[PDB]
RNA sequence: UGGAGAGUUUGAUCCUGGCUCAGGGUGAACGCUGGCGGCGUGCCUAAGACAUGCAAGUCGUGCGGGCCGCGGGGUUUUACUCCGUGGUCAGCGGCGGACGGGUGAGUAACGCGUGGGUGACCUACCCGGAAGAGGGGGACAACCCGGGGAAACUCGGGCUAAUCCCCCAUGUGGACCCGCCCCUUGGGGUGUGUCCAAAGGGCUUUGCCCGCUUCCGGAUGGGCCCGCGUCCCAUCAGCUAGUUGGUGGGGUAAUGGCCCACCAAGGCGACGACGGGUAGCCGGUCUGAGAGGAUGGCCGGCCACAGGGGCACUGAGACACGGGCCCCACUCCUACGGGAGGCAGCAGUUAGGAAUCUUCCGCAAUGGGCGCAAGCCUGACGGAGCGACGCCGCUUGGAGGAAGAAGCCCUUCGGGGUGUAAACUCCUGAACCCGGGACGAAACCCCCGACGAGGGGACUGACGGUACCGGGGUAAUAGCGCCGGCCAACUCCGUGCCAGCAGCCGCGGUAAUACGGAGGGCGCGAGCGUUACCCGGAUUCACUGGGCGUAAAGGG
């Protein structure tokens, strides 16, 4: 009548809402920093950037992200938030961005 | 590992009459056999039920109701059979019927009377029957304390003990000894009994008349070895509702009624022609009968099956010999109660359905795939009774009709449709009018086709009276092709049945050899027509005893018109007369009814012939017109709750009473 | 199967006598010998002219009549000789002239084609070793054909194996009334098949 | 190494030209016959609906428990039942359920085929290479207790284990932005900054086995693009708004109007757009001299779809056939409060139809998933079954035997035929018997070795007591079509434009090789005939290979 299989959708919905949420955190934070970045706020930005980064790389450990999935992210994040530092600003802290 | 001594089985069937029990008393014996509860509908005809170490199989069906066919049917199978009666309806006219269509076959046949609480209960009331209407020798062998509403425990006479039944819901029995009074009434019967089983077992006579009385053992063998001998009939009892005489019934079952080894073989034919035995020895050709294809939702088509000789295996092969045809049975299957037991094999004797099979329909003799080609005997002929004018409506649903029966013919081989190979209107084949009648529920239903109701037509036929002569002229002469042609003929009525006569009284000839041939086509012809309805003009001597012709302006044809003219005249100018159909028929009748049922016969625009008496009762002969003959089932059974039946043939034509020649101008 | 049914009738008809039979059509009375002429009613009548296609019909029924094969098989065996790389007319020869059943009866083990198929039949030959029950084996170059064993002493083996110290066998084919034996020289040929039968006709007759 | 024609317009002729026939081929069906066996092949219609069973699982060498059989019993006897291990039950976690299997509905299209491009990417498992595996926290099932229930199950507390989650570390090294270098669509470097590793089991226990982490390569499989090729209808002629391009964003593994926003008016079409029908594409198949025509069953590749539609989740992979969510349709149980579903898997049921099979045996082999293994699962597959459905082989007998029985048929009554046919004579002996009886199966495992080579050793057959072999061994199924010409094969009797035949031309109207029977004959033979469909014949759409004064065909 049934097959243990369900074991695997059990556990499809854990890991989603896992993930589901680290996934959500980064955004959020994500975009506080390059909010700050463009506002002005040079340094104070530059860290939460520095933060989310991390939990970035940290989730594609896992199977939230992967690949470039990270990577592009980054690649994109740690952009545009220089793209808005040169609104006169000068990267303060030696936050994620290098010199 | 046994599990089948053969004489471990039990086949019985339910008969009887109407209201009765048959049914209710199946499903009740269907939960005795079977309450089992252990801390571990008739659901296709037969059924298997185990009652102390017997398998027993049951199918209930029988009914009598006008038509029993079936039940003649299940009876030939089965081996024996209850034949429950109504305690209640006492001045009954019906309890009949149903066994003195049992001995008919060759079967043993216990009884049961069923409401032992209704009133009118009355169980002796019936033996004063059971001997006074078919006769028989019954035997009885209980004794209820409380008629009808006071009903509460039972005797045994035989085995001299008293039981209790403290409810109706089926639980609180008990054996608790006679009660105070009745006693004395016993004795008596259970001495009767003893000295009735001494005209079988001469053990049990002159023991009888020693002093000693005899064995429970072979007490119960004279019985049982003479019911088995259609001589004698155990009689019990209880209310099959209130769940009372049952489980003493049940033990009644193995005690006396006979397992399939006391039965005597059915006999089979070579292909050649020669009678034989087929011997129940789950070792020798494999010879099985079936007896009902049943559509499941869940398997598909079931064959339910009789084995007699050899042993079938599930996922074989077999050989219909009656359609030459070879079957690869697939599945084995036999009915409990409740659920769908899928065994292995069916040995002689056994009863159960196949899976598989699409060419095997009714009474079809199975034997092996290389075993001699042997057919069983099965041959019963129960024709019709009661038939109907049903018109399809719209040509449209004349059409749903052909596969109503396209499969309601194979779905119920005791009717036959027929299409009045004169006249589109088809009839309905029944035996009685209910059958045909829940037929106009299905196939109007189940079929959404929906069709007239009235009666056949008769063959009318025309003629005349007064022999007349005319013209037959045609020419038409203007200008070339002429068409010339003319004859004069003599025509004359002949006898109610003389047919068909022509007189080539043409002398030198007057009318030219080559168109005679033409002229009598012509006549022929014109017969077809005729001058009042449109019928057959028929029973007439044609003469042709004139004519002449033209050199060049005759013609094949025109003479045929010439001939047809005067045909189609002299009947106007003699006088028609609308014949119409005699029957011949014979109701046997108790004359005990026949009082009213000539009467009634006299009354159908009949006059009687006779009647030279038959069995106990009587026929009766006379002729009928079969306009006033129609659904005379319903009619015979009435003047005779039941005992009566009636053939029909036909045999002449004749002239309608006038009052009825203008009736029919429409 | 392999007809069955009168035979010295066929022998007839083709008008070309034949030895279905073997021994006796010898004799004076091949039937042919006694009344050459088609059978039936009419038979002996003034015959009207063949078309085209009755000739070429009658060749075709005459070559295969000799060996005595379903034109079923027969056809398989052409319609492999034409495709076949080689002057078709031969080979279809060559081919229908490699059947064991007929090799048999060349071998003279068999008075008769009739015959050799069911010595065939009953392994009451052998080739190479393995016996052999397929009249349509066919043989390749360089085989022994003998009597299996069990039958070596069985009349009729010896009474035709006896009128063989004598009788030649073609010249594809070197025999040993001894040790029954006998090989498969070579292929044989045109020629060394001396039949009245024409091959051309025939072919033309697959051709259409 | 390859090409056949013939019947039919007339009084006769020649031309043109239609019609017709013989040939092959079939997943076939139908008729009348029907003996054996091998290998094939068997829903072509309703992608209509479907009872039942089985088609996907497995690891205890990841982890904690429940129950049950063993050790030793805890206590003085069973008690609060602990302990080490092997079954089990489900729960965890690990992989596998995306392969395999089915089907052709949709689709005229980068779906397919082919051949290429990825400075536009991905790849679990598996090889090779390099470096690691340092610390801490942390919950939820299982479980207990408690509530609601007919049922499916469900809700609430509280524990707890791990290769489950999570933080900090170290980073061989990898990810990003910036600068420079080579390069040339985003490819390789290189420095500053910044960010990220990990898991533990078994044993014989600092050493192996199996795992883990990161990075580089190998391999395999893919994603995406692009040129070319891919049907009928102009009595479908114009089509287009995310429409065509652009910038910036999103989105992705990755390119891209794939999406959003805003700008620009552009994009496509008689080289046939758009619209409408039909169809899965190919290898191949049949036919054909060839070109060419048809075709796409089984087998192999690719695609698509799993009631119809929409959607995402998990994940290396999927928008998932036996997963999930919503709409809708159908199917079922119901204590009617609410549950359970999807045979185009294997087999079968029903309906439809002219028609297409067994709810079969085995995991013996091959092949697949999980496991260190033993081993478990495996309707995949290997076999059996029913069916002249096809093909191939074989048999119903062989040799004698009359100027030639009989019967029957024809007769000019002389006789002619059936016909060596029978008879009769010998001889071989299918079937069928007793007996014997496989190959497919040698590894995984285990032991020497070094858990490498190599050597030895053990357990392994569904078919199957089948094939096949030796001994015995009886004369042991024939049909069907046709007999005027094309077309092989002719007489008698019936019949009288009747009844009937018939592909064409045409037969029948009292002496019919054309109807119907008989005798005889011809062809083929476990088959023979018919009916569908495709090629051929048909140079009858002509590239090969045709034509237009009057045959059809020159446009005023
Ligand atoms: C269950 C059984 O054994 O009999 C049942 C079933 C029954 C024998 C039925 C009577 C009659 O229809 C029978 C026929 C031939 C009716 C016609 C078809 O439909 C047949 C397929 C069917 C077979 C059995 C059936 C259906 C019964 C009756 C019917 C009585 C009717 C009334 C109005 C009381 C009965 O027994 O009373
Ligand atoms: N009261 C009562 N009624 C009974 C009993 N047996 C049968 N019946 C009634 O008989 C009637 C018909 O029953 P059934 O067995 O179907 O009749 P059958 O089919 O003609 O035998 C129903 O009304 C039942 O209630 C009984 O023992 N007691």
């Amino acid at each position: 009548r049934n097959l243990s299989a369900l074991k695997r959708h059990r556990q499809s919905l854990k890991r989603r809402l896992r993930n589901k949420a680290k996934k959500s955190a980064i955004k959020t934070l994500s975009k506080k920093a390059i909010q700050l970045a463009q506002e002005g706020k040079a340094e104070e930005a530059l860290k939460i950037m520095r933060k989310a980064e991390s939990l970035i790389d940290k989730a594609a450990k896992g199977s939230t992200l992967h690949k470039n999935a990270a990577a592009r992210r980054k690649s994109r994040l740690m952009r545009k938030v220089r793209q808005l530092l040169e609104a006169a600003g000068a990267p303060l802290i030696g936050g994620g961005l290098s010199a | 590992k046994v599990e089948y001594d053969l004489k471990r089985l039990r086949n019985i069937g339910i008969a009887a009459h109407i209201d009765a029990g048959k049914t209710t008393t199946t499903e009740r014996i269907l939960y005795y056999t079977g309450r089992i509860h252990k801390i571990g509908t008739i659901t296709a005809a037969v059924t298997t039920c185990f009652w102390k170490d017997h398998r027993i199989n049951i199918i209930d069906t029988p009914g009598h109701v006008d038509f029993t066919i079936e039940v003649e049917r299940s009876m030939r199978v089965l081996d024996g059979a209850i034949v429950v009666f109504d305690s209640s309806q006492g001045v009954e006219p019906q309890s009949e019927t149903v066994w003195r269509q049992a001995e008919k076959y060759k079967v043993p046949r216990i009884a049961f009377a069923n409401k032992m609480d209704k009133t009118g209960a009355d169980l002796w009331l019936v033996i004063r029957t059971m001997q006074e209407r078919l006769g028989a020798r019954p035997v009885v062998m209980q004794l209820p304390i409380g008629r009808e509403d006071t009903f509460s425990g039972i005797i045994d006479v035989l085995r001299m003990k008293a039981y209790t039944y403290g409810n109706d819901l089926g639980t609180d029995i008990r054996e608790i000894p006679i009660p105070e009074e009745y006693l004395d009434q016993a004795r008596e019967y259970h001495e009767k009994l003893v000295e009735v089983a001494a005209d079988f077992d001469e053990n049990i006579m002159l023991k009888y008349l020693e002093g000693e009385e005899p064995t429970e053992e072979e007490l119960v063998a004279a019985i049982r070895k003479g019911t088995i001998d259609l001589k004698i009939t155990p009689v019990f009892l209880g209310s099959a509702l209130k769940n009372k005489g049952v489980q003493l019934l049940l033990d009644a079952v193995v005690d006396y009624l006979p397992s399939p080894l006391d039965i005597p073989p059915i006999k089979g034919t070579t292909p050649e022609g020669e009678v034989v035995e087929i011997h129940p020895d789950p070792n020798g050709p494999l010879a099985a009968l079936a007896f009902k294809i049943m559509a499941d939702p869940y398997v598909g088509r079931l064959t339910f099956i009789r084995v007699y000789s050899g042993t079938l295996t599930s996922g074989s092969y077999v050989y219909n010999t009656t359609k030459g045809r070879k079957e690869r049975v697939a599945r084995l299957l036999r009915m409990h109660a409740n659920h769908r037991e899928e065994v292995e094999e069916l040995k002689a004797g056994d009863l159960g359905a196949v899976v598989g099979l699409k060419e095997t329909i009714t009474g079809d003799t199975l034997v092996g795939e290389d075993a001699p080609r042997v057919i069983l005997e099965s041959i019963e002929v129960p024709e019709p009774v009661i038939d109907v004018a049903i018109e399809p409506k719209t040509k449209a649903d004349q059409e749903k009709l052909s596969q109503a029966l396209a499969r309601l013919a194979e779905e119920d081989p005791t009717f036959r449709v027929s299409t009045h190979p004169e006249t589109g209107q088809t009839i309905i084949s029944g035996m009685g009018e209910l059958h045909l009648e829940i037929i106009v529920d299905r196939l109007k239903r189940e079929f959404k086709v929906d069709a007239n109701v009235g009666k056949p037509q008769v063959a009318y036929r025309e003629t005349i009276t007064k022999p007349v002569d005319v013209e037959g002229k045609f020419i038409r002469q203007t200008g070339g092709r002429g068409q010339y042609g003319h004859v004069k003929i003599k025509v004359e009525p002949l006898p109610r049945g003389s047919g068909f006569e022509f007189v080539n009284a043409i002398v030198g000839g007057v009318i030219p050899k080559e168109y005679i041939p033409a002229v009598q086509k012509g006549i022929e012809e014109a017969m077809q027509s005729g001058p009042l309805i449109g019928f057959p003009v028929v029973d007439i001597k044609v003469t042709l005893y004139d004519g002449s012709y033209h050199e060049v302006d005759s013609s094949e044809m025109a003479f045929k018109i010439a001939g047809s003219m005067a045909i189609k005249e002299a009947v106007q100018k003699g006088d028609p007369v609308i014949l119409e159909p005699i029957m011949r028929v014979e109701v046997t009748t108790p004359e005990e009814y026949m009082g009213d049922v000539i009467g009634d016969l006299n009354a159908r625009r009949g006059q009687i012939l006779g009647m030279e008496p038959r069995g106990n009762a009587q026929v009766i002969r006379a002729f009928v017109p079969l306009a006033e003959m129609f659904g005379y089932a319903t009619d015979l059974r009435s003047k005779t709750q039941g005992r009566g039946s009636f053939v029909m043939f036909f045999d002449h034509y004749q002239e309608v009473p006038k009052q009825v020649q203008e009736k029919l101008i429409k | 199967g392999r007809y069955i049914g009168p035979v010295c009738r066929l022998c007839r008809r083709e008008g070309v006598k034949l030895y279905l039979k073997g021994e006796r059509c010898y004799s004076p009375k091949c039937a042919m010998e006694r009344r050459p002429y088609p059978p039936g009613q009419h038979g002996q009548k003034r015959a009207r002219r063949p078309s085209d296609y009755a000739v070429r019909l009658r060749e075709k029924q005459k070559l295969r009549r000799i060996y005595g094969i379903s034109e079923r098989q027969f056809r398989n065996l052409f319609e492999e000789a034409s495709k076949k790389k080689g002057v078709t007319g031969s080979v279809f020869l060559g081919l229908l002239e490699s059947r064991l059943d007929n090799v048999v009866y060349r071998l003279g083990f068999a008075v008769s084609r009739r015959q050799a198929r069911q010595l065939v039949r009953h392994g009451h030959i052998t080739v190479n070793g393995r016996r052999v029950d397929l009249p349509s084996y066919r043989v390749r170059p360089g085989d022994e054909i003998a009597v299996a064993e069990k039958s070596r002493n069985l009349e009729l083996i010896r009474q035709n194996l006896e009128a063989m110290k004598g009788r030649k066998v073609g010249p594809w084919l070197s025999l040993d009334v001894e040790g029954m034996k006998g090989k498969f020289l070579r292929l044989p040929d045109r020629e060394d098949l001396a039949l009245p039968v024409n091959e051309q006709l025939v072919i033309e007759f697959y051709s259409r």
